[PDB]
C-alpha cells in the first residue's frame, strides 16, 4: 500500500438480503485473523444516561488503538447510524450524537490507524450518507442471494455431517430453490434431518429434501386472482 | 393565520384584503426600474435594461414598446404577462381605429387594458384566460386631444393620471426623488436630463448606452425610441 | 497569559521520490533529533539543583499536609476567608492562609485546599482536566494546503478568518471592521471540511483545540457546561487559539422546550457554549471553527451574524477541482502512460474528494490484483464503478 | 405552501411552479447554438447509446421548417409535442400568408404556446427550452432562445441544459466578430464550446449547419471525425 | 410534498407521478423482443396462469394491431386495453386517410403523443403501460420500438421490459451480436434470456408467449408460436443447455 | 475471474523488484525519527506547576497554625422558610447544595434579625448551626449586570425606528423628564413596557440609546446568565440591583433577552420578586422596567396585567429609509468612498434585519481587504450584499 | 387458537430454563433500556441451562422495519435489531430456544422470519371439524 502510493482502506460494509453470510463472514474473519477482533454489534452503544454512547464509542476506539491492528464488527449498524433527523422534539438526537462520534472516530481529525472496521445491515439505502461515504466505508460489499452453484455449495457444506443416502442428487435440490438465501438452504438441511428424525431413522432421502424444500420455502401468495391480474 | 387566504384570489382576509392581488403588486418590484414623466411638450420614458450577458441582443429585451404611433408603453413584471397585455392593447387600438376610424385616447387605452386586467376572477375565462392576476405594472404615455398624457396601470386594474411615476425595483426611491425634482413647467430636454439623473442615482450600475432604453412622444412627431446616437447625445450631457 | 502550542516537525516532502534528497533531509532531521536527545540526556546527567529554601518550604508543606484537594474558588469574601466548591460540588466557607498569592485568587481558578479543615493553601493555574487536555492538538496533522485541491475560495475565506487576524491584523482596524469571531464550514459529506481543518491546524501559529461536538456532552449533571467553560477558558488562557468543533450539529440542532433532564442538560450545554461564544470579544484572538453536513438543522441563534458571521460553503467539486484532486491523489502513484483520468472526471457524477481518493485506492488495489503496480487506465475504469455503488433514463434528455 | 400551485403568486411574488419547470431544463443536456455571418450551427451533447438504441430516432436536433431549426433541452415527450405543434403552425402560417415563416414568428408562437400552457391549473408547463435558429427572407442570421416560462429572447450564441453556465462563460470569453468571419471559424467555436463540457469528443456530439437557404444537412458522422481532426489540429497548432 | 396530481413540478424538476408510472412497470410481466437479420420476434412471460384459465385467447401480452403492426403490453390491464384500442384506431385511421399501412415510427409517435397528453395536462393519471411494438415497414425493413409510460420511445434491437428487466437486458446486451442473428438464433437467445430472468428452474411453454414477424413473398406474416412449435423450441434449448453443461 | 490471493513469494517480490533503492534507509530513518520524538516527549519532563506560593516573609505560619487549630470552616447553604420562628422556633430548613437539607438553630453570636430566608449562611460541621450570614455580595466584575452608567450610543446611532423610537419617547421621556404633566393630568406614568420583536431588530440597541439620552444608567440583564450558573440567589441579586437603582438617581432597568427568563421555580421566585419591586415598589419611581423578548407571548400572563406593564412595543424590520439609514450609521465607522449609493444597498437587501446589514458592511470591508485596498468601493458592497443577503 | 396455551403447556412440561416476556414489556421509557433488557434476557438465558425464551405478542416490537422518522419508532426498531443480533448474531447461543407468538405474522420483519432465527413458523388455524370435536371433548 505504501509502494503503490495509495491510502490504506479502512472500513467495509456488508449489505444484502436477510441471511446471506454477512454475520457468518464476520464470524469467519474473526476466526481466521491475528487481529484483535471486536464485536460491538449495534444498539449496544445506546445508553440511557446522556452522552454515554459517544463516550463508549471513544473508549471502544481507544481500546482498539491500544491493542494490535484490530477489527471492529459493527453488526446491524442499521440501529445506531441510520439517518440524522431534523430538529429535536420527538426525533432522536442522543443516538445521532453517538453516530456522529463514531463518524469522527472513523474518519475525522485524528485519522485512526490499523482500525479496519466491518459493518453489516439489510437496509443500506437508509444508512446516513455521511456514514456510507467512501473513506469512512469503502468497498460496500453486497451479499446477493446465492445462485444455483452457490446454493449447491451451501447444501454440500451443511449436509456434510448428515448421513446421506446413495443416490442423493443435491444439484436437483439446489435447483428447487429459486432465489433462496443461504440461511434458507441450511434450514432445508435441518428440516430434511427432522423429517428423517420423525420416522426414527438416520438416513435422509431425496424425497426428504424435496418435502423440506416445500416446507421451508412455503410462503403466502396473493390469494385473490383478480388483484393478481391487475398487471398484464 | 394568513395562510388560508393567500391560496387563491377569491378569498377575503379578515381585514378585507386581496392577498393574491397584493402579492402580484409586490411582484412588480421584481422588475427593472421604469420612470415616465409628463411635460407640456410631451412625455419621455426611461427604463433599465439589466443585461444578463454582453452576448445578449439588446433589441430582444423590451422595456418600452409601441401600442400605436401616438402612444408609448413601459413594462415592469413578467415578460410574457406584459407580452399578452401589449398585444391586447395593440389589438384594441386597431379595434378603435376600425370602429371609429380615429386615434383612441390614452385614458381609454388604459381603460381597455385594465378591462383585460382585473378579469382574473371572472367567469368569462371559460374559453381560457387568467386564473391569476396579471403580474405586470404598465406605464402608458402619449399625446391625445388633451395634449400629452401619461397613465400608470396597476396589475389590479387601477389606473391614475400621473405627472411622473416610477415603477419597478426602485419605485419607492425613484418616486421620492421625482417628488422634489419635478416642476410643472419642465421642458422636454430638461425633463429627460432629470430622468436620466434619477436613473443614474437609482440604477445598480453605471449608465452606458446599453443600460438605458429611452423613449419620447411629442405632439409634433410620432413615437420615437432613442437610437444609439441619440442615446449617446442625451447621455453625454449627463 | 502564556503562548500558543501545537509544535510540529518539518514538512519535508520537498522531494518525495526517495532520490536521497529525502535521505539527506531526513538524515538532518534525525541527526538533530539525536542532538536534542544527547543534549537533554547529558543535561539531566549533570544537573545538581535542589533544596535551597527547604525548611521554609518544608514547613509550608507541613501546613499544607497531604493530600491537598483541589477546588474551584467560586467566590471570595474579605481577604481572609472565601467560598470554594469542592469537585463534588459542595461548597464551604473556608479560610485563606497567609502564604497564598492574593493576586492569584480569582473566581474560577483552582485552589489547593487542606484535606481536613478545608482552607485555601495554594492556587493551581493548570488544572486542565484530562478531557480538555486531550482536546488539545499536540502533533499537528501532516496534511497541508498543498494537499488540498480546489477549494481556493474556501481556503481563502478560512485564511481571512483564522489566519489574517493572528498575523498582521492592521487592515482590520484600518478599515474599522472587527475580525470575524467564528466561522462555520458546511456542505455535503467528504467535501473537504475536516481536511481544511487539518490544513489550518498545520499552517497555524495558535493553539488548536479539536472538538467532536458530541464530546462536550457529559453524563453527570453540570459536567457538560463545565467542560465547555473549561475548554474556552483554556482557549483564552492559551491565546491566540483556534477552537475547532467538528460536527456541530451533534449539539447545534434546533432548540426546543426540554422535558427530560437529559434534554434540559443538553440545552444548558448549548446555552453555555453560546454564552461563552458571546463572552469573548471579537477583537480577542480566540477563533472558533465548526463543521457540519446538515447546516439546515442548526439552531438559528448559533449562526446569528452577531455570533458566527462567516459561512463557508463546500460544494461538490467541479470538473477542474476534480482534476486537481485527482492530480493530488495520484501524485504518489506510479501511473502508466495510458491512463487519461479525464474519462472519470467527465462522467457527470457526485464524486467528492473522498470519492476520488477511494477511486484511486481501489484502482491501486485492482492493479495489485493483476500483480502490477503501474496502474493502467483499465484499473481506474473498473474501480470507478467498484466504489460508486447504487432520473428514469429518457425523462430528461 | 405556495410551491404546488401553478397560478398562485408567492408572498415574494414568484410563480414557483414556473421556476421549477425552468430548473427542469438544467437536468437535460447541453445544447449550444451559434449564428455566423452566413451560417448557424447547433452543437448538442449526444447520449452515448449503450448497445441497442437506434440513433435514428433519438433526434435531439429537429427542423421546424425549411428555413428554421431547433434544438431542445428537457423532457423528450414535451419536445416532440412542441415540435409537432410548431411545425403544424409553420405550415398553417404559410397557408395564411404564403411566405416562409420568419424566425421571430415561429419563436413567438412557441413562446405563446408555452405561456398558454403555464397560466392555468390542470395544465403542466412545457418543461423544455428550445434554441430557435434560421434565416429570414432577406437572409439575416437570427437565433432565439425560448424559456419554459413562456418567454423568448434573441441570443447570438446561447447554451441550454446542464453545464449551460460554463458554455455561456466560454462563449462570453471567446465570441468575437472575427470568430464568425468564416464557416470554419464558427464551427471551431461551436465544437470548442461543446468539448468544454463534453470533453470526450469524437462521438457524443451532433452538429447541424444552415447556410443561406441550403435546407440544412446535419453534419454526418464522417466529417465530425474530420472536423474534430481539424479541431485537434488547430488545438495542437496554437499549443 | 410534491406527490399530488401529475401536473406538478418538484423543486428539483422531477415529475414524481411520471416516475412512479415508470417504476410500476417493474411489477408487470417480463416481455422482450430482439431484431434478427431477416426476422423480428416478441417473447413474453405469462405471469398469471394458476390452474383454471380457459386460455380462450390468441395472445395475452402480445396484441396485434394491423396486418403489419404488433405489440406487447406491460402495465395495468385497463390502460393496456385502452392503449391497444387506440393503437388500432390510429393505425387504421392512417390507413384510411393515406391508403398505406402506417409506418412504425409514425404510429409509435402517435401513441407517445397520446400518452404525453395524458400526463401533460388534464389532471388524469398517465397510462402506466410500457409497450414493445414490433413491425415491418418499407422505409427501414424490420423495426422494434420500446414505448414508455412517460410518453418517450426508442428504437432498439434488443429490449426487455417487466419484472427482472434490468438483469435480463444487461445479459442480453452482454450476449448480442448485432447484424448476425437469424430467426433461429434469435429464438434461442430469447429462450435463454427467459431462462435467466424468470423465477423457474425449467420454464414451461405455457408461461412463454412468443410471436414472430417476418416478411416473405411480398407480405408480412405475424404468427404466434403454436404449442407444438413452442414446446419444440423449448425442448431444443433445453437439450442445448444440457449439451453446454455436459461439455462443461 | 477467480482472482488469486497474493502468495508469500508474491508478497516478497512486491516488497522488492519494484522498489526504489532508497526505500530501506528512508523508512528506517523515518522510524528512528518518530522514535526519537517519542523519547524526547517522554523524557522532556513536565516542570513544576507553580502552586500559589506567596513570596517569603509574607507568611505568618505560626498564626497559620493558630487558625488551622482554632478557626473552623463553615459549610454554606441556601436558607429556606423561617418555620415561623417567633424566637421559640429558631430552626430553619437549610439546603447545603447537593447535600441534604437540615433544620438548624442559630449560633449565639448571631441574632434572628440578621437571618432571613433565601440568603447564603455559613454553618458549622458539628451542629450545623448557622454561624454567620453570608450575603452573596454585589459587584460588576461578577455576574453579568448593568455594567454601564452612561451608554455610548445616542439617538444618532439608531435609525429606521422612527415610529418605534417615538413610541419609546412617549414611554420613557415624557414621565422621566416631564413628571408634572402626568401629575396635573392625574395619570399614573406607564408602569411597564414590552419591546417584542424578531432578533437583531435593534431592541437592545434602541433601549441602550434611550438610556443614554434619558440621563439614566442602562441595565443589562442577560437571561441565560441567571438561567445558568448564577441561578437561585438571582432573586436577591436583582433585589440588590433594584435597591441600588433606588440609591441611584435613575436607572433604566432593561432585562436583555428576557425570552430566557419569562420562559419556573427560582424563575418564578424571581419574577415574583419583581412583583414586589414593581407592584410593591411605588409605580411612581424613576427606575422604570424595560421588557424585550424574541418571543412576545412567552412572558407569564401575570406580568403584563394592567398595573404592571402598561405598553407593548413592536420592533419591525427596517424599511427602505430605515435600511439606508442603518447602512450610513454603520459605514460611518468604516473606510469607504464618499459616493456610496447607500440607497442602492438598502434596496438590494429587502426584509433584512439590522444584524444582517452590519454583517453586510463587515463583509464589504472583508472584500476590500481581499484586494488589499484601503478604501472599499461600491463594488465591494455590491458583492458583499450578494454574499450575505440571498444567504 | 391455542398459542399462549401451548407456550403455557411447554413451560409446564419442561426441565428447561423458562423466561417469560411479552413484547410490550420490552419497550421501555428511557432511551436504550429496551435493547438493554433484550440483551439482559438473552444473557440470562445463555448463562443458565438449556433455556426457553417465550416472547408473547412479538408484533409489538417485531413489526416490519421501515424508515422511522421519530425517536420512538427508531427505538422500537432498535429493540427489534437487538433482538435479531441476539438471536442469530456474531456470538451464537447454545441451548437457548426462543418461542415467539403473534396474531399477525405477515407484519413481522423478514429478517426475523428467516431460518436460523425463526426456523419454524407454525400456523395455528381455527379448528377444523375434528379439531372442534377434540376441543369440545377436552373442555367438556
Ligand atoms: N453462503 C453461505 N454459506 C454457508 N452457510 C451460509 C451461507 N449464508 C448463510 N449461511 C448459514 O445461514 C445462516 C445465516 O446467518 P447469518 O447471520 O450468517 O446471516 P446474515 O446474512 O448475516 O443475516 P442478518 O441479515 O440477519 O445479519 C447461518 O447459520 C449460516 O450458517
Ligand atoms: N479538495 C480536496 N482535495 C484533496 N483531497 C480532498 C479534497 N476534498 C476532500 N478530499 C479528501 O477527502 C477525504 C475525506 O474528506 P474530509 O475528511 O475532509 O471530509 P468532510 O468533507 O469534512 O466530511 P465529513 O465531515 O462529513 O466527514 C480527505 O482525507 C481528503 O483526502
Ligand atoms: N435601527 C437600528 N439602528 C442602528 N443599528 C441597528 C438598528 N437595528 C439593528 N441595528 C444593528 O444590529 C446590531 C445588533 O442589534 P441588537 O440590538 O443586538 O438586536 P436585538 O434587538 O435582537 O437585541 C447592532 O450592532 C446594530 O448596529
Ligand atoms: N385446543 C384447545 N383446547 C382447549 N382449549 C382451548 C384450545 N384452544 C384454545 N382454547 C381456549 O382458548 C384460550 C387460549 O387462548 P390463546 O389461544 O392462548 O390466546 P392467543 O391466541 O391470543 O395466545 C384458553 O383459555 C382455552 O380455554
Ligand atoms: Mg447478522
Ligand atoms: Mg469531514
Ligand atoms: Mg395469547
Amino acid at each position: 500500500f505504501e509502494a503503490l502510493g495509495i491510502a490504506q482502506p479502512k472500513g467495509v460494509l456488508l449489505y444484502g438480503p436477510p441471511g446471506t453470510g454477512k454475520t457468518l463472514l464476520a464470524r469467519a474473519v474473526a476466526h481466521h485473523t491475528d487481529c484483535t477482533f471486536i464485536r460491538v454489534s449495534g444498539s449496544e452503544l445506546v445508553q440511557k444516561f446522556i452522552g454515554e454512547g459517544a463516550r463508549m464509542v471513544r473508549e471502544l476506539f481507544v481500546m482498539a488503538r491500544e491493542h494490535a491492528p484490530s477489527i471492529i464488527f459493527m453488526d446491524e449498524i442499521d440501529s445506531i447510524g441510520s439517518s440524522r433527523l431534523e430538529g429535536g422534539s420527538g426525533g432522536d438526537s442522543e443516538v445521532q450524537r453517538t453516530m456522529l462520534e463514531l463518524l469522527n472516530q472513523l474518519d475525522g481529525f485524528e485519522a485512526t490507524k490499523n482500525i479496519k472496521v466491518i459493518m453489516a445491515t439489510n437496509r443500506i439505502d437508509i444508512l446516513d450518507s455521511a456514514l456510507l461515504r467512501p473513506g469512512r466505508i469503502d468497498r460496500k460489499i453486497e451479499f446477493p442471494p446465492p445462485n444455483e452453484e452457490a446454493r449447491l455449495d451451501i447444501l454440500k457444506i451443511h449436509s456434510r455431517k448428515m448421513n446421506l443416502t446413495r443416490g442423493i442428487n443435491l444439484r436437483k435440490i439446489a435447483e428447487l430453490m429459486p432465489g433462496a438465501s443461504g440461511a434458507e438452504v441450511k434450514g432445508v438441511c435441518t428440516e430434511a434431518g427432522m423429517y428423517a428424525l420423525r420416522e426414527r431413522r438416520v438416513h435422509v432421502t431425496q424425497e426428504d429434501f424435496e418435502m423440506a424444500v416445500a416446507k421451508v420455502m412455503q410462503k403466502d401468495s396473493e390469494k385473490n386472482m383478480s388483484i393478481k391480474k391487475l398487471w398484464k | 393565520t394568513r395562510s388560508e387566504y393567500d391560496r387563491g384570489v377569491n378569498t377575503f382576509s379578515p381585514e378585507g384584503r386581496l392577498f393574491q392581488v397584493e402579492y402580484a403588486i409586490e411582484a412588480i418590484k421584481l422588475g427593472s426600474t421604469a420612470i415616465g414623466i409628463q411635460t407640456s411638450e410631451g412625455v419621455c420614458l426611461a427604463v433599465e435594461k439589466r443585461i444578463t450577458s454582453p452576448l445578449m441582443e439588446p433589441s430582444s429585451i423590451e422595456k418600452i414598446v409601441e401600442i400605436d404611433a401616438h402612444i408609448g408603453c413601459a413594462m415592469s413584471g413578467l415578460i410574457k404577462d406584459a407580452k399578452t397585455l401589449i398585444d391586447k392593447a395593440r389589438v384594441e387600438t386597431q379595434n378603435h381605429w376600425f370602429t371609429y376610424n380615429e386615434t383612441m385616447t390614452v385614458e381609454s387605452v388604459t381603460q381597455a387594458v385594465s378591462n383585460l386586467a382585473l378579469q382574473f376572477g371572472e367567469e368569462d375565462a371559460d374559453p381560457g384566460a387568467m386564473s391569476r392576476p396579471f403580474g405586470v405594472a404598465l406605464l402608458f404615455g402619449g399625446v391625445d386631444e388633451k395634449g400629452p398624457q401619461l397613465f400608470h396601470m396597476d396589475p389590479s386594474g387601477t389606473f391614475v393620471q400621473c405627472d411622473a411615476r416610477a415603477i419597478g425595483s426602485a419605485s419607492e426611491g425613484a418616486q421620492s426623488s421625482l417628488q422634489e425634482v419635478y416642476h410643472k413647467s419642465m421642458t422636454l430636454k430638461e425633463a429627460i436630463k432629470s430622468s436620466l439623473i434619477i436613473l443614474k442615482q437609482v440604477m445598480e450600475e453605471k449608465l452606458n448606452a446599453t443600460n438605458i432604453e429611452l423613449a419620447t412622444v411629442q405632439p409634433g412627431q410620432n413615437f420615437h425610441m432613442f437610437t444609439k446616437e441619440e442615446l449617446e447625445e442625451v447621455i453625454k450631457d449627463i | 497569559t502564556k503562548g500558543p502550542d501545537a509544535a510540529s516537525k518539518l514538512p519535508l516532502v520537498t522531494p518525495h521520490t526517495q532520490c536521497r534528497l529525502k535521505l539527506l533531509k531526513l538524515e538532518r532531521i534525525k541527526d538533530y533529533l539525536l542532538m536534542e536527545e544527547e543534549f537533554i540526556r547529558n543535561q539531566e546527567q549533570m544537573k545538581p539543583l535542589e533544596e535551597k529554601q527547604e525548611e521554609e518550604r518544608s514547613k509550608v508543606d507541613d501546613l499544607r499536609g497531604t493530600p491537598m484537594s483541589v477546588g474551584t474558588l467560586e467566590e471570595i469574601i474579605d481577604d481572609n476567608h472565601a467560598i470554594v466548591s469542592t469537585s463534588v460540588g459542595s461548597e464551604h466557607y473556608v479560610s485563606i492562609l497567609s502564604f497564598v498569592d492574593k493576586d492569584l485568587l480569582e473566581p474560577g481558578c483552582s485552589v489547593l485546599l487542606n484535606h481536613k479543615v478545608h482552607a485555601v493553601i495554594g492556587v493551581l493555574m493548570d488544572d486542565t482536566d484530562p478531557l480538555v487536555t486531550v482536546m488539545k492538538v499536540e502533533k499537528a496533522p501532516q496534511e497541508t494546503y498543498a494537499d488540498i485541491g480546489g477549494l481556493d475560495n474556501q481556503i481563502q475565506e478560512i485564511k481571512e478568518s483564522v489566519e489574517l487576524p493572528l498575523t498582521h491584523p492592521e487592515y482590520y482596524e484600518e478599515m474599522g471592521i472587527k475580525p470575524p469571531k467564528g466561522v462555520i464550514l458546511y456542505g455535503p459529506p467528504g467535501t473537504g471540511k475536516t481536511l481544511l481543518a487539518k490544513a489550518v491546524a498545520n499552517q497555524t501559529s495558535a493553539t488548536f483545540l479539536r472538538v467532536v461536538g458530541s464530546e462536550l456532552i457529559q453524563k453527570y449533571l453540570g459536567d457538560g457546561p463545565k467542560l465547555v467553560r473549561e475548554l474556552f477558558r483554556v482557549a483564552e488562557e492559551h491565546a491566540p487559539s483556534i477552537v475547532f468543533i467538528d460536527e456541530i450539529d451533534a449539539i447545534g440542532t434546533k432548540r426546543y422546550d426540554s422535558n427530560s433532564g437529559g434534554e434540559r442538560e443538553i440545552q444548558r450545554t448549548m446555552l453555555e457554549l453560546l454564552n461563552q461564544l458571546d463572552g469573548f470579544d471579537s477583537r480577542g484572538d480566540v477563533k472558533v471553527i465548526m463543521a457540519t453536513n446538515r447546516i439546515e438543522t442548526l439552531d438559528p441563534a448559533l449562526i446569528r451574524p452577531g455570533r458566527i458571521d462567516r459561512k463557508i460553503e463546500f460544494p461538490l467539486p467541479d470538473e477542474k477541482t476534480k482534476k486537481r484532486i485527482f492530480q493530488i491523489h495520484t501524485s504518489r502513484m506510479t501511473l502508466a502512460d495510458d491512463v487519461t483520468l479525464d474519462d472519470l472526471i467527465m462522467a457527470k457524477d457526485d464524486l467528492s474528494g473522498a470519492d476520488i481518493k477511494a477511486i484511486c485506492t481501489e484502482a491501486g488495489l485492482m492493479a495489485l490484483r493483476e500483480r502490477r503496480m503501474k496502474v493502467t487506465n483499465e484499473d481506474f475504469k473498473k474501480s470507478k464503478e467498484n466504489v460508486l455503488y447504487k432520473t428514469p433514463e429518457g425523462l430528461y434528455l | 405552501s405556495y410551491d404546488r400551485a401553478i397560478t398562485v403568486f408567492s408572498p415574494d411574488g414568484h410563480l414557483f411552479q414556473v421556476e421549477y419547470a425552468q430548473e427542469a431544463v438544467k437536468k437535460g443536456s447541453t445544447a449550444v447554438g451559434v449564428r455566423g455571418r452566413d451560417i448557424v450551427v447547433l452543437g448538442v451533447e449526444k447520449k452515448s447509446v449503450a448497445k441497442l438504441q437506434d440513433e435514428r430516432t433519438v433526434r435531439k436536433i429537429c427542423a421546424l421548417d425549411d428555413n428554421v431549426c431547433m434544438a431542445f433541452a428537457g423532457l423528450t415527450a414535451d419536445a416532440r409535442i412542441v415540435i409537432n405543434r410548431a411545425r403544424v403552425e409553420c405550415q398553417s402560417h404559410r397557408l395564411t400568408v404564403e411566405d416562409p415563416v420568419t424566425v421571430e414568428y415561429i419563436t413567438r408562437y412557441i413562446a405563446s404556446l408555452k405561456q398558454r400552457y403555464t397560466q392555468s391549473n390542470g395544465r403542466r408547463p412545457f418543461g423544455i427550452s428550445a434554441l430557435i435558429v434560421g434565416f429570414d427572407f432577406d437572409g439575416t442570421p437570427r437565433l432565439y432562445q425560448t424559456d419554459p416560462s413562456g418567454t423568448y429572447h434573441a441570443w447570438k450564441a446561447n447554451a441550454i441544459g446542464r453545464g449551460a453556465k460554463s458554455v455561456r462563460e466560454f462563449l462570453e470569453k471567446n465570441y468575437t466578430d472575427e470568430a464568425i468571419e468564416t464557416d470554419d471559424l464558427t464551427i471551431k467555436l461551436v465544437i470548442k464550446a461543446l468539448l468544454e463540457v463534453v470533453q470526450s469528443g469524437g462521438k457524443n456530439i451532433e452538429l447541424a449547419v444552415m447556410r443561406r437557404d441550403q435546407s440544412l444537412k446535419i453534419l454526418n458522422p464522417e466529417e465530425i471525425e474530420k472536423y474534430v481532426a481539424e479541431i485537434e489540429k488547430e488545438k495542437e497548432e496554437n499549443e | 410534498r410534491y406527490d399530488s396530481r401529475t401536473t406538478i413540478f418538484s423543486p428539483e424538476g422531477r415529475l414524481y407521478q411520471v416516475e412512479y408510472a415508470m417504476e410500476a412497470i417493474g411489477h408487470a410481466g417480463t416481455c422482450l423482443g430482439i431484431l434478427a437479420n431477416d426476422g423480428v420476434l416478441l417473447a413474453a412471460e405469462r405471469r398469471n396462469i394458476h390452474k383454471l384459465l380457459d386460455e380462450v385467447f390468441f395472445s395475452e401480452k402480445i396484441y396485434k394491431l394491423n396486418e403489419d403492426m404488433a405489440c406487447s403490453v406491460a402495465g395495468i390491464t385497463s390502460d393496456a386495453n385502452v392503449l391497444t384500442n387506440e393503437l388500432r384506431l390510429i393505425a387504421q385511421r392512417y390507413l384510411l386517410q393515406y391508403q398505406e399501412p402506417i409506418p412504425c415510427e409514425q404510429l409509435v409517435t402517435a401513441l407517445c403523443d397520446i400518452k404525453q397528453a395524458y400526463t401533460q395536462f388534464g389532471g388524469k393519471r398517465p397510462f402506466g403501460v410500457s409497450l414493445l411494438y414490433i413491425g415491418w415497414d418499407k422505409h427501414y425493413g424490420f423495426q422494434l420500438y420500446q414505448s414508455d409510460p412517460s410518453g418517450n420511445y426508442g428504437g432498439w434491437k434488443a429490449t426487455c421490459i417487466g419484472n427482472n428487466s434490468a438483469a435480463a437486458v444487461s445479459m442480453l446486451k452482454q450476449d448480442y451480436k448485432e447484424g448476425e442473428m437469424t430467426l433461429k438464433s434469435a429464438l434461442a437467445l430469447a429462450i435463454k434470456v427467459l431462462n435467466k430472468t424468470m423465477d423457474v428452474s425449467k420454464l414451461s411453454a405455457e408461461k412463454v408467449e412468443i410471436a414472430t414477424l417476418t416478411r416473405e413473398n411480398g407480405k408480412t406474416v405475424i404468427r404466434v408460436l403454436k404449442q407444438k412449435e413452442v414446446e419444440q423450441l423449448i425442448k431444443k434449448h433445453e437439450e442445448e443447455e444440457a449439451k453446454a453443461e455436459r461439455e462443461k | 475471474k477467480p482472482i488469486r490471493a497474493l502468495d508469500e513469494g508474491d508478497i516478497a517480490l512486491l516488497k522488492t523488484y519494484g522498489q526504489s533503492t532508497y526505500s530501506r534507509q528512508i523508512k528506517q530513518v523515518e522510524d528512528d525519527i518518530q522514535q526519537l520524538l517519542k523519547k524526547i516527549n517522554e523524557l522532556t519532563g513536565i516542570k513544576e506547576s507553580d502552586t500559589g506560593l506567596a513570596p517569603p516573609a509574607l507568611w505568618d505560619l505560626a498564626a497559620d497554625k493558630q487558625t488551622l487549630q482554632s478557626e473552623q470552616p463553615l459549610q454554606v447553604a441556601r436558607c429556606t422558610k423561617i418555620i415561623n420562628a417567633d424566637s421559640e422556633d429558631p430552626k430553619y430548613i437549610i439546603n447545603v447544595k447537593q447535600f441534604a437539607k437540615f433544620v438548624v438553630d442559630l449560633s449565639d453570636q448571631v441574632a434572628p434579625t440578621d437571618i432571613e430566608e433565601g440568603m447564603r449562611v455559613g454553618v458549622d460541621r458539628n451542629k450545623y448551626q448557622i454561624h454567620i450570614p453570608l450575603p452573596p455580595k454585589i459587584d460588576p466584575t461578577v455576574t453579568m449586570m448593568q455594567v454601564e452608567e452612561k451608554p455610548d450610543v445616542t439617538y444618532s446611532d439608531v435609525g429606521g425606528c422612527k415610529e418605534q423610537i417615538e413610541k419609546l419617547r412617549e414611554v420613557v421621556e415624557t414621565p422621566l423628564l416631564h413628571p408634572e404633566r402626568f401629575v396635573n393630568l392625574g395619570i399614573e406614568p406607564p408602569k411597564g413596557v414590552l419591546l417584542f420583536g424578531p432578533p437583531g431588530t435593534g431592541k437592545t440597541l434602541c433601549a441602550r440609546a434611550v438610556a443614554n439620552r434619558t440621563d439614566a444608567c442602562f441595565i443589562r440583564v442577560i437571561g441565560s446568565e441567571l438561567v445558568q450558573k448564577y441561578v437561585g440567589e438571582g432573586a436577591r441579586m436583582v433585589r440588590e440591583l433594584f435597591e441600588m437603582a433606588r440609591t441611584k438617581k435613575a436607572c433604566l432597568i432593561f432585562f436583555d433577552e428576557i425570552d430566557a427568563i419569562g420562559g419556573d421555580n427560582e424563575v418564578q421566585r424571581t419574577m415574583l420578586e419583581l412583583i414586589n419591586q414593581l407592584d410593591g415598589f411605588d409605580p411612581r419611581g424613576n427606575i422604570k422596567v424595560l421588557m424585550a423578548t424574541n418571543r412576545p407571548d412567552t412572558l407569564d400572563p401575570a406580568l403584563m396585567r394592567p398595573g404592571r406593564l402598561d405598553r407593548k412595543i413592536e420592533f419591525s424590520l427596517p424599511d427602505l429609509e430605515g435600511r439606508t439609514h442603518i447602512f450610513k450609521i454603520h459605514a460611518r465607522s468604516m473606510s469607504v468612498e464618499r459616493d456610496i449609493r447607500f440607497e442602492l444597498l438598502a434596496r438590494l437587501c429587502p426584509n433584512s434585519t439590522g444584524a444582517e446589514i452590519r454583517s453586510v458592511c463587515t463583509e464589504a470591508g472583508m472584500f476590500a481587504i481581499r484586494a488589499r485596498r484601503k478604501i472599499a468601493t461600491e463594488k465591494d458592497f455590491l458583492e458583499a450584499v450578494n454574499k450575505v443577503i440571498k444567504s | 387458537c391455542g398459542k399462549t396455551m401451548l407456550a403455557k403447556a411447554v413451560a409446564h412440561h419442561t426441565t428447561a430454563a423458562f423466561i417469560r416476556v411479552v413484547g410490550s414489556e420490552f419497550v421501555q421509557k428511557y432511551l436504550g433500556e429496551g435493547p438493554r433488557m433484550v440483551r439482559d434476557v438473552f444473557r440470562l438465558a445463555k448463562e443458565n441451562a438449556p433455556a426457553i425464551i417465550f416472547i408473547d405478542e412479538i408484533d409489538a416490537i417485531a413489526t416490519k422495519r421501515f424508515d422511522a422518522q421519530t425517536g420512538a419508532d427508531r427505538e422500537v426498531q432498535r429493540i427489534l435489531l437487538e433482538l435479531l443480533n441476539q438471536m442469530d448474531g456474531f456470538d451464537q447461543n447454545v441451548n437457548v430456544k426462543v418461542i415467539m407468538a403473534t396474531n399477525r405474522a405477515d407484519t413481522l420483519d423478514p429478517a426475523l422470519l428467516r431460518p436460523g432465527r425463526l426456523d419454524r413458523k407454525i400456523e395455528f388455524p381455527l379448528p377444523d371439524r375434528r379439531q372442534k370435536r377434540l376441543i369440545f371433548s377436552t373442555i367438556t
